[PDB]
RNA sequence: CUUUUUCGUGAGCUGAGCUGUGAGCUAGGCAAUAGUUCUUUAACAACAAAAAAGAGCACAAACUGUAGACGACUUUUUUGCCUCAGGGUGCUGUAAACAUGAAAGUAAACUUUUACGAUCUGUUGAGGCUUAUCCCUAGUGGUAAAGUGU
RNA sequence: AGCGUACCAACAACCGCAUCAGGUCUCCAAGGUUAACAGCCUCUGGUUAAAUAGAAAAAAGUAGGUAAGGGAAGUCGGCAAAAUAGAUCCGUAACUUCGGGAAAAGGAUUGGCUCUGAGGACAUUAAUGUUAACUCAGAACUGAAACGGACAAGGGGA
């Protein structure tokens, strides 16, 4: 949030500028998204305070879990040349975490002969 | 710890390179920043004398010269006060403690 | 590079126009300190190009020499060049012998001393010098008999000498079509503006082709100039290093006022006729020509009558800061 | 595996001879077996657990501007660097104030006195400005935060 | 007697698919400069808002400003841009339906300061006294030869 480590994207990256702060990563493309981390961090608040009740040590979770799904986009209108109308969509999501203590033979009597003629054949 | 300094800084160093409309805002925040780079503080306000000092010939050329007083105070458990400084004659003042 | 300055100069050229006259001409000063030879490589020759057999240091070498091996020296122990330089001189020996034996050409590796110019930087320069002359053996005794000392730039060239020049260009950015490459203009009506090249290639091949003119990056390039002459090879021992047989005033290379960007000259200098490429600052490389010339203008010596002194800052109108005062009188 | 055994070659001994290693001469006693073949499991290179031993940098930050759309590049981090100031070199063209100083003329008391006046003169080659990408000074004050990879 | 009476009137309340740089009728109207309800600056009243902000500052674009020497050689073509312009005093041809052409073409002047002259009304009698408004014509002095100093404002001819 306060611009001293950046975000690799990897993915959705069309149009990204490059960045100093992406080599730490061995990238080279980077960003500073706030609001995701607001977000997520909000999140990140509730799994802590939902494994105090439970007594687990806070000082060894892993986050084993995290999912992002996409959910029902809202609506909105904008308006272009010669009296026309066009969709202005968004984007919301769905977010789901985990947290997890971490510590740190057949016979065949053949066989056998052949296998026993082998072994004295090598010695 | 608390303590107290008096510079002088010349605007015309830090204004050389904005347009007429952004003169004054631009020394503005340039000693906003200085103030607060000296006295590793983040939370640095101004006085409104100052202010209107900085004004006093419009937005197109603010003055060349400014004496202003540095002082740290206990309150982000620190701040520092930025004031205005009269002063008839820049011609052999140097900063002190 | 310092900058740059003018003289007065006699011809002597007969059948020309200007065969007994005093002309002018532009001139470029050079900073020259001395440099320090630490080591010695060897190359022998074969098919696939020339190959190292080994390098021989000093016993000794200075801090602004190891501070080129550190991005950062301030923060590091300072361990470079600290157990190698214990080695016996018999193992020396024995490679030297064996570079005798084996190799072709020798070369030097030398670096300068910023500390003795105005620069900010502090870590030295190092290059490799290659020595021609006699035979191997010559070569390895002509080497070894400096390998801790200074070459001052007296020993490696003449007066009135011709000499090539190796720098990098100043940089400019990016930079269009019309400037980069100097393409005509285009008229005034045009729709989407008229600073570009109209055709970019006929239909059929269909491609565009590496010959044709696009915008990108300009200046900051490596060039190699040949033939700029030696006017005056100036010390740093000489009070009056910038005064002539026709002008016994005392006087230094430096203009009243400090060189403009670059600042003082207290050190040996050359003096070369014309131009260099780089800005103030940039370092520049001097070799000899590949063959000696033998021209009417490679041999003829030059003998000065004037060197301006006069300030680069403004319009300079005084030679020497005394001269200033004793024009205008007490002031107030 | 025993028997009489000669010639060469090195961990230690000093091209004495012991060991170790190889090649032989002389006389002896003592093996192999899985019901007719199903790849003759045989090479080279690795890895892991147990057994004796050899035990620093870079990124980020602040600074620079010889660089630049962004990345990248050139630099410095305590004889350095940044900031102010004093000097230098230049640009413009003589500041504010005072003057029983000048000024074409005017008007008004009883020689002189007073009042209004574009502009000019003296103090005054004065005053102002000068790196933000000018030059010199261990002059003044400062020089923070301590994260990431290996 | 009965009916209307809040509010907007575009700047987001109306029409244009919208909180659209468009369209849409009437009345009131200060000071300075000036011929002027023009342009520029101001007082009463109104506002400091616009489907965004910060930094950086290269190509290229869009709206502008300059350029030594030459002066249309550019281009289908002077397209675009420059040059002129207010007021006072002089001087104006061919041709002509005698009304014009005509601001034809051309030439000179213009600030500031100190002065001189001209143009009325009224009451005691030719004489005395009081008392205004704005224009116009001359002279001396003065300055880095400048003065419709910004705004505003014809290019001309065969
Ligand atoms: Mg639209
Ligand atoms: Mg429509
Ligand atoms: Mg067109
Ligand atoms: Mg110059
Ligand atoms: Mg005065
Ligand atoms: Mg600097
Ligand atoms: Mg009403
Ligand atoms: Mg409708
Ligand atoms: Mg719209
Ligand atoms: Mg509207
Ligand atoms: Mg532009
Ligand atoms: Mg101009
Ligand atoms: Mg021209
Ligand atoms: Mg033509
Ligand atoms: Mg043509
Ligand atoms: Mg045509
Ligand atoms: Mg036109
Ligand atoms: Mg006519």
């Amino acid at each position: 949030i306060e611009k001293k480590r950046c975000v690799p994207f990897r993915k959705y990256n069309g149009g990204v500028g490059r960045t100093n702060q992406a080599k730490e990563f061995n990238h080279t493309q980077g960003r500073w998204p706030a609001k995701s981390c607001k977000f997520l961090l909000n999140i990140l608040d509730n799994v802590q305070a939902n494994a105090e009740s439970r007594n687990l040590d806070v000082s060894k979770l892993r986050l084993i879990h995290v999912m992002v799904n996409k959910a029902r986009p809202g609506r909105r209108r904008t308006y272009k040349a010669h009296g026309r109308i066009n969709p202005f969509m968004s984007s919301p999501c769905h977010i789901q975490i985990i947290a997890r203590e971490i510590n740190k033979i057949s016979n065949q009597n053949r066989l056998k002969n052949k296998s026993v003629k082998k072994q004295q054949t090598v010695q | 710890k608390p303590v107290t300094k008096f510079i002088t800084i010349n605007l015309s160093k830090l204004t050389h390179k904005v347009c007429y409309k952004r003169k004054a805002p631009r020394a503005i925040k340039e000693i906003r920043s200085i103030a607060g780079k000296l006295m590793h503080t983040k939370d640095v306000r101004l006085d409104v004398k100052l202010n209107k000092f900085i004004w006093s010939k419009g937005v197109r050329n603010p003055p060349k010269r400014v004496r202003v007083k540095l002082e740290r105070k206990r309150n982000e458990k620190m701040y520092t006060i930025v004031e205005h400084v009269m002063v008839d004659s820049y011609k052999g003042l140097v900063n002190e403690c | 590079k310092a900058g740059m300055t003018h003289i007065v100069r006699e011809v002597d050229k007969p059948g020309s126009k200007l065969h007994k006259k005093e002309i002018v001409e532009a001139c470029t000063i050079i900073e020259c300190a001395p440099m320090v030879v630490v080591g010695i490589v060897g190359y022998r020759e074969t098919p696939k190009g020339l190959r190292i057999l080994s390098t021989v240091w000093a016993n000794h070498v200075s801090d602004e020499f190891r501070r080129r091996y550190y991005k950062n020296w301030y923060k590091s122990e300072k361990k470079a060049f600290t157990k190698s330089l214990n080695v016996p001189e018999a193992t020396k020996n024995c490679l030297l012998k064996r570079i005798e034996k084996y190799c072709t050409v020798l070369r030097a590796i030398c670096h300068t001393q910023p500390s003795k110019t105005p620069l900010r930087m502090k870590k030295a320069h190092i290059m490799e010098v290659q020595i021609n002359g006699g035979s191997m053996k010559e070569k390895l005794e002509f080497v070894k008999e400096m390998l801790e000392k200074n070459l001052p730039v007296s020993t490696v060239f003449n007066p009135n000498e011709m000499i090539d020049v190796i720098s990098v260009t100043k940089g400019h950015g990016t930079k269009g079509v019309v400037s980069r490459y100097g393409v005509k203009r285009l008229p005034r009506k045009t729709h989407r503006g008229l600073r570009k090249v109209a055709c970019i290639g006929a239909w059929h091949p269909a491609r565009v082709q590496f010959q044709i003119p696009r915008h990108g990056q300009k200046g900051y390039f490596h060039r190699t100039e040949r033939n700029k002459k030696i006017y005056r090879i100036g010390l740093k021992t000489d009070k009056n290093s910038a005064s002539t047989d026709a002008d016994i005033t005392e006087k230094k290379i430096t203009p009243m006022g400090g060189f403009p960007h670059y600042g003082v000259v207290n050190e040996d200098f050359l003096l070369l006729k014309g131009c260099v490429a780089g800005t103030k600052k940039r370092p520049i490389t001097l070799r000899k020509n590949i063959v000696p010339q033998v021209s009417r203008d490679a041999l003829a010596q030059v003998s000065l009558k004037f060197i301006d002194t006069s300030s680069k800052i403004g319009h300079g109108r005084f030679q020497t800061s005394e001269e200033k005062v004793k024009y205008y009188g007490p002031l107030k």
